């Protein structure tokens, strides 16, 4: 019974890894100094397609 | 975008396909003139070409096309190996495709009613170039979007495989180098790879991304040209790991940067495609400023002639040619 | 568990250019300091003017 | 043992065999549903099948029952590894003897088949024509018509 139950669980935890190492990559994964005017024009175009919804509080670029 | 010297095409060929790839021979012709071959989307045509700035019995542009080949899926970039014939009983053809397909296929012909075929297998994300890395060619290295630069042979053998940072944009031969290879990347890394020990030699940092699109000098090998954010940068070796001069190439995201086949100063570089009929930009260096402007409605292909400072840009089912200086 | 320091010297082969990889160490999340970077310029130019508040493009571009 | 024998064939691709084995135990699943969830649906992870082959699987199943509708979503399924020239020409042809045009013109318009024969030619100008796409038709035979083929 033991192994059929491993054949079961494989696929689910490497959907696990899959997604972890999703995470571990995105944290290793450096970005760009982009100007905050770019930052909103995006923003502007995305609202009109309908992608996303304005949300501003505080947007701060690392230095 | 670029506006200097703007002049229409000093030859313009009319064609049945618009344009999707097209170039000249590079070098290592049996026979003198420049064959030229385009692929479109599902029909590749080799032509060969003949200039009055080459032939005076020639007049204007005489194009007359050796064949027509009914591929696949449509091509998206092709490899010339500099090693075909054009002279005695059998003009030697072993030219590489990569289509819209990812995969890369290898045909071989003769004029004789023999073509074969080679389909080369891909890898991870699209096959972004693709260029012989022998003088003559024997050997393809390509680049693609998983951060691999792997080597080919014409079995379809991996040659070898390098490990990228970034997905590789462009792979250049150096036809006055041996084995010399570079590999480009969109963080703006250029690797000098020695494919005869597989040793990598020298590395070249750009401050402007992505990087894209690169090149030796023909007839140099210190200078470097590239093009990075939307200016055109030269290196000269040893004394660069950053740019030693940068110029505006074009306003808008400025795609190609070839060099003059037969000058070492004189180079073109193309728009972003279509939009604004795009503008092929030639540059002679210490110019910021262009010295010729040519205009093709779309941005498709850019070529520098064997040993003629000409270049060539296609568009919609038509070829632009301008010459240019020394 | 607290840190120390980050780690300390290391040793790369020759089967890749050093250049890159230590850039790599040297901007790796989590390591060092800005102002360490710095001061690093300033003393091994041989005393310089401060480089400090660079962006992530010219501060790569300087060191 | 037959099936078992298979594999001790000429192994042209170790998946064919797994795509077969994988066919032929989806039949063993439909011919009883027991229990919400089996390990023997792990058989694909297990010797290492892209999902993209699995899709195409269940495609083929759907096909083979004639739910044309089902196995067309299942194949234009996105990040499927795309399927071979002689399977497109016999699918569209089937599916043009059954009458579904419209069933056919969407397989060709998302998976882009290959035409580089006349026979293929006519087959991609025969769904387009009942699909009413004569524009198309003629220029694609303005394009191929060769000294051989007009």
């Amino acid at each position: 019974q033991l192994l059929h139950s491993q054949q079961e669980l494989i696929p689910r935890a490497a959907q696990l890894l899959l997604s972890y190492y999703m995470i571990r990559w995105g944290s290793q994964c450096l970005a760009c100094a982009v100007p905050v005017d770019l930052l909103e024009s995006n923003l502007q175009h995305l609202s009109v397609l309908e992608l996303s919804d304005s949300q501003v509080e505080k947007r701060r670029y690392t230095s | 975008m670029k506006q200097d010297s703007a002049s229409n095409a000093t030859y313009t060929v009319d064609c049945e396909d618009y344009v999707h790839v097209v170039e000249f021979n590079p070098f290592d012709s049996g026979e003198a003139g420049s064959l030229l071959a385009y692929g479109g989307i599902s029909y590749v045509v080799i032509a060969s070409c003949r200039f009055q700035e080459e032939d005076s019995t020639v007049e204007g542009i005489e194009f007359k096309t050796l064949k027509t080949f009914h591929h696949g899926e449509r091509v998206v970039a092709i490899a010339w190996s500099p090693e075909t014939r054009c002279d005695a009983l059998l003009p030697l053809l072993r030219f590489a495709t990569a289509a819209g397909d990812k995969k890369i296929r290898i045909f071989t012909s003769d004029f004789q009613d023999k073509n074969e075929y080679k389909v080369i297998e891909g890898h991870s994300g699209y096959i972004n170039d693709l260029v012989f890395c022998s003088p003559e060619g024997t050997d393809i290295a390509s680049v693609g979007d998983d951060h691999t630069c792997r080597i080919w042979d014409l079995d379809g053998k991996q040659i070898a495989m390098f490990i990228l940072r970034s997905p590789g944009m462009s792979v250049a031969w150096h036809p006055e180098g041996a084995f010399k290879l570079m590999v480009a990347e969109k963080t703006g890394t250029i690797r000098f790879y020695d494919l005869t020990t597989h040793q990598a030699i020298l590395s070249l940092e750009s401050v402007q991304v992505p990087l894209m699109s690169a090149d030796w000098c023909v007839r140099n090998t210190l200078r470097i040209g590239a093009v990075a954010g939307n200016d055109w940068i030269i290196w000269e070796m040893p004394r660069s790991s950053y740019p030693q001069d940068n110029k505006p190439a074009h306003a808008d995201r400025a795609r190609m940067f070839r060099w003059s086949k037969c000058n070492e100063n004189v180079f073109a570089t193309t728009g972003y495609p279509g939009k604004m009929k795009s503008q092929i930009a030639i540059h002679h260096l210490a110019h910021p400023q262009p010295i010729l402007i040519g205009t093709a409605p779309v941005g498709s292909g850019l070529s520098w002639h064997r040993r003629l400072p000409l270049c060539v840009v296609g568009g919609y089912r038509k070829l632009f040619f301008w010459l240019t200086e020394m | 568990f607290v840190n120390p320091l980050p780690d300390d010297d290391l040793a790369i082969g020759d089967e890749q250019e050093p250049q890159e990889a230590y850039l790599e160490c040297l901007f790796a999340p989590g390591r060092f300091t800005i102002a360490a970077l710095q001061k690093a310029i300033q003393i091994l130019r041989k005393g310089s003017g401060r480089v400090l508040d660079l962006s992530w493009e010219e501060l790569k571009k300087e060191v | 043992h037959a099936l078992l024998d298979v594999y001790l064939l000429e192994n042209a691709d170790e998946m064919s065999k797994h795509a077969i084995t994988i066919y032929f135990l989806l039949d063993i699943m439909y011919s009883f549903p027991d229990k919400p969830d089996s390990s023997i649906e792990s058989f694909p992870t297990a010797f290492f099948v892209p999902g993209s082959l699995i899709k195409l699987i269940q495609g083929f199943w759907l096909l083979d029952h004639n739910d044309y509708q089902n196995s067309v979503d299942c194949i234009l399924n996105p990040a499927s590894s795309r399927v071979m020239s002689w399977q497109h020409s016999q699918i569209i042809e089937n599916l043009l003897c059954h009458g579904d045009s419209r069933q056919a013109l969407r397989y060709l318009q998302v998976m882009k088949p290959v035409a580089t024969t006349s026979k293929e030619v006519k087959l991609h100008m025969t769904v387009l024509l009942a699909n009413r796409s004569i524009l198309e038709a003629w220029n694609l035979q303005r394009l191929h018509s060769s000294r051989l083929n007009v």
